[PDB]
């Protein structure tokens, strides 16, 4: 269950997801670029920067 | 363009191609043009799916106007060739028409895919 | 060997290979280097022959003939240009590597966090510069990814998922040895790279309604897609599509 | 470091050598120039010292102090003469006390590095790039990757190979490995003892454990077994390096010392072989305020390597070190152990008492927890 | 490299079926016609 | 469910080729069983204590027992 989308200045797609990770998308191809696990519960809500250089997860 | 209920979706376009080829299995099934207006006239038809990728577009429009009076279901697929091969033909199929029986796992198949489509409309 | 023409082709019947299998042979491999066949069955058994028709008193003979034990065999390769390591798999939740000189097998058996994601090895491909190896997740869930190895330490080092709605049914290293190309079931091809480590590109098979197994091959191919001049996509009607 | 002279290059030899007991300096040395005995000297650093490496060559070299970290760079490119052999130090202080690093080269130039501070406290903190920061006064927000698993200090972080992997060691006998593409962690969680010094193959193939039951094993990667298992005698050790936990004021603190002479026999019907009792590793022995030596080795004595081992108490490797509270767990010490006329037979007593600091509630009147 | 031009026998058979032997396109024509097809141009 | 060629006779062809390679790890079990973990060894392995407590010390439950009990 994906909980949260967002999206970055550049084109990306962060998403926090049912099993705590993060997926970061890429922007032109719409595919998956990295998975990156973080929580132990799922991932709730994300923030990002504005000028897209920091990704905020909460859980 | 004249399309208008086009079923975009891939996962509802795999769902409509998987139950062409189950009633194809089962000979529930009108190929072509002719047979699939043949199906709709007669009123033994149950669901009718075009294909988008037709080169003339207007040589399939009028089975939207016997759809329109017989009040069953149409959808446009987008491609032609994968429903040929979907019915299993080695052909490019451009409108199929399958049909409904007294009772089978294909019939609630085919009652649920015609509420799909009406989601789609 | 003459250069083919494109009707009729010179082919001719030698001296079978005399070993039979007692189950159905999942996987034949040559030698990169040697004239040597390498089958593997679901019997649990490889077979290595050398090709030798003028052999005496049986020709093509058998160098050796491994069993491994409790794992059928569904897949065996030969690593690299010079043909030095067979990985052989099935499927049981480890995968053999085999060096050919000094004789050890190692069993990796740990993909590195990805042990739920892979409850099977038996699918895999080695790239053809033998630096990589990519392994088909057995996690299908309308879209399939593969765990990508590198051979030399056996250590997880990638992965790449794509959507379809069965997963991935095959897949195949590009030319020059980064990127591969994945063709899933319901049609979507993907190109997906290996230094960027992201995809490059998604087409689609043209009106497949789902994809069976893909082969990729030729030289003077594209520079920016591997170099290999042609992809051949065969799909669950009977149709084979080029490309 | 083999670094380039003039179109010879050639071993030098940088020294860390005290000046007062929380200053040192750092000292280039030649061969004929240790021949005599003159150095030059390149940094003198002022917060207790620990330890000194340097890149693949000598372009940069990194210096470590208790809680600060000096970044060396040589000032000028291609060595021309070795009276300019000068580096450019930046010192940063690490937020916590270093333990060990290792610093992987990105690269025939250096371009970069990337250092892993393992700390005392549990933590290993990555930075990511350093020339890079400290080349640009005014320098930009350096700001390390934390990851931390280790409860107690963390004894020894090495890159892997490419780069990809992070493998780390500390008292849980457990090698982590971070997998540091993704977020995830994998390990190999039940050692003897205590992972106290790893290196990595010059491929990337094996890794080599020093554990600190006096062992090494030459693992290979993802087979995960040892290749190469060489033992000693596992004896309790005064050691030299006093240890890497005792940092950072602990609850129990520990100590080098011999409390109790060893349990040893050596074997009538195989008097090359000798019976003495171990704990799991030597600080996890000696951890705790008893001897916790719940098991005996056979050690060959006409060739010393110690053959085999076994337990002799109730042992549990497969649990947690560690309480909840943080004071390592005791197990029943082998006291008494001598052995039949045989050869056949071996009779041993092994006590154990709870710990003073757990009773706590069975004292009544005159009962104080020792009595208890 | 090249290799032998791959022509199926209708194609030619329809080239010289199109008319009778009289009235005919002119031999310069029809000689234009085989060649394009016989042409390993892609 | 059914094999295509049982352990038995995959046993049989082994013992038929020239070199075996075991895929047992040598010290454990050639067919397999790896001693299963009951929850409550579980739940003291990681350090919840309170859990294991609780699932040994249910005696209304088929699986009691008190030398488990005590041996927890």
């Amino acid at each position: 269950i994906v909980w949260a989308v967002k999206c970055l200045p550049n084109g990306d797609i962060v998403s926090g997801d049912s099993t705590g990770q993060v997926c970061i998308w890429d922007g032109k191809t719409y595919t998956q670029a990295q998975r990156i696990q973080s929580h132990t519960q799922d991932v709730l809500c994300l923030s990002v920067s504005a000028d897209g250089s920091k990704i905020i997860s909460g859980g | 363009s004249a399309a208008w209920p086009k079923a975009e979706d891939p996962a509802l376009v795999q769902e409509l191609l998987d139950c062409v080829q189950q009633a194809s299995h089962y000979r529930q099934l009108k190929k072509g043009a002719n047979e699939t207006t043949k199906s709709v006239n007669r009123g033994t038809s149950e669901l009718v799916i075009l294909a988008a990728d037709t080169q003339p577009l207007s040589i399939v429009l009028h089975i939207p106007l016997i759809c329109e009076e017989k009040n069953v279901p149409y959808v446009y697929v987008p491609s032609k060739v994968a429903l040929g091969r979907a019915c299993g033909v080695s052909r490019a199929v451009i409108a199929v028409s399958l049909t409904s029986n007294e009772a089978s796992d294909l019939n609630s198949k085919i009652r649920a895919l015609r509420d799909k489509v009406e989601r789609l409309a | 060997r003459r250069k083919l023409r494109p009707e009729t082709i010179d082919i001719q019947r030698t001296r079978d290979i005399p070993d039979t299998h007692k189950a159905a042979i999942s996987s034949l491999a040559f030698h990169p280097r040697y004239p040597i066949l390498l089958s593997s069955s679901t019997s649990s058994i490889m077979y290595l022959h050398k090709l030798d028709a003028s052999a005496y008193p049986t020709p093509n003979p058998l160098l050796t003939s491994v069993h491994v034990k409790r794992t059928d065999l569904r897949r065996a390769a030969f690593v690299g240009p010079d043909g030095g390591e067979i990985i052989f798999a099935g499927r049981r939740r480890y995968f053999h590597c085999w060096n050919l000189s000094s004789g050890l097998v190692k069993k990796v058996s740990k993909i590195q966090g990805h042990q739920k994601e892979q409850r099977t090895m038996e699918r895999f491909r080695v790239s053809p510069c033998g630096r990589y190896m990519a392994l088909v997740a057995s996690d299908k869930k309308g879209g399939g990814m593969l765990n990508i190895i590198n051979v030399g330490t056996m250590q997880w080092i990638a992965q790449a998922r794509i959507d379809g709605r069965h997963g991935v049914a095959d897949f195949a290293w590009w030319s020059d040895g980064n990127g591969l190309t994945i063709a899933g079931r319901d049609g979507q091809v993907t190109e997906w790279s290996m230094i960027t480590r992201r995809t490059v590109g998604i087409w689609r098979d043209e009106g497949s309604i789902g994809g069976t197994v893909m082969a990729l091959g030729g030289r003077n191919g594209p520079a920016e897609l591997g170099g290999d001049r042609w992809v051949a996509i065969g799909s669950n009607s009977g149709i084979l599509n080029v490309y | 470091d083999a670094i380039e002279v003039a179109g010879k290059v050639d071993d030098v030899l940088l020294t860390l050598n005290r000046l007062t007991k929380s200053s040192a300096q750092i000292i280039a040395y030649n061969s004929k120039m240790l021949a005599t005995k003159t150095g030059k000297l390149l940094h003198t650093y002022d917060e207790s010292p620990q330890s000194l490496r340097s890149v693949a060559g000598g372009r940069a070299i990194v210096a470590a102090a208790k809680e600060a970290l000096h970044i060396g760079i040589l000032k000028t490119k291609k060595l021309a003469s070795w009276e300019e052999l000068a580096y450019r130090f930046v010192s940063f202080d690490v937020p916590d006390i270093i333990s060990t690093f290792d610093i992987r080269p990105i690269i025939a130039e250096l371009q970069d590095i990337d250092v892993a501070v393992g700390g005392a406290r549990g933590a290993i903190y990555v930075y990511s790039n350093l020339l890079a920061h400290l080349h640009t006064l005014r320098v930009g927000t350096i700001q390390p990757r934390k990851y931390h698993w280790h409860r107690r200090a963390v004894h020894s972080v090495k890159w892997s190979g490419d780069g990809n992997y992070l493998i780390s060691g500390g008292y849980e006998t457990v090698l982590v490995l971070w997998q540091l593409d993704t977020g995830r962690v994998d390990f190999l969680p039940h050692l003897s003892a205590a992972i106290e010094n790893i290196v990595v193959s010059p491929k990337g193939s094996a890794y080599a454990l020093h554990l600190d039951d006096n062992s090494a094993m030459v693992l290979s990667t993802a087979e995960m077994k040892p290749s190469m298992y060489v033992s000693g005698i596992q004896s309790l050790v005064l050691g030299d390096r006093p240890s890497k936990d005792a940092l950072v004021r602990r609850v129990w603190r520990p100590i080098d010392e011999i409390a109790s002479p060893l349990v040893a026999t050596i074997s009538p019907q195989n008097p090359s072989h000798m019976f003495l009792c171990v704990g799991n590793g030597q600080q996890a022995t000696v951890g705790g305020g008893a001897t916790s030596t719940p098991l005996v080795q056979v050690f060959d004595i006409s060739s010393f390597q110690g053959v085999a081992k076994q337990a002799i108490a109730r042992t549990n490797p497969t649990d947690v070190n560690i309480t909840s509270e943080g004071v390592p767990i005791i197990e029943p010490t082998a006291t008494k152990l001598a052995f039949s006329h045989d050869g056949k037979w071996l009779a041993s007593i092994d006590e154990w008492q709870p710990p003073e600091r757990d009773t706590e509630a069975y004292l009544t009147g005159s009962k104080t927890q020792s009595d208890a | 490299d090249t290799h032998a031009v791959v022509v199926a026998p209708q194609r030619l058979a329809e080239i010289f079926n199109a008319a009778p032997a009289f009235a005919m396109p002119p031999i310069e024509d029809v000689f234009y016609q085989v060649a394009s097809l016989f042409s390993t141009k892609p | 469910k059914r094999a295509a060629v049982s352990n038995k006779n995959m046993d049989l062809l082994g013992e038929s080729a020239d070199v075996i390679i075991p895929t047992a790890d040598p010290g454990t079990h050639p067919r397999g069983r790896r001693p299963k973990l009951k929850p409550w060894q579980k739940a003291f392995r990681q350090g919840r204590y309170a859990a294991a407590v609780d699932d040994v010390l249910n005696t209304t439950a088929p699986s009691y027992d008190p030398v488990i009990a005590l041996t927890l």
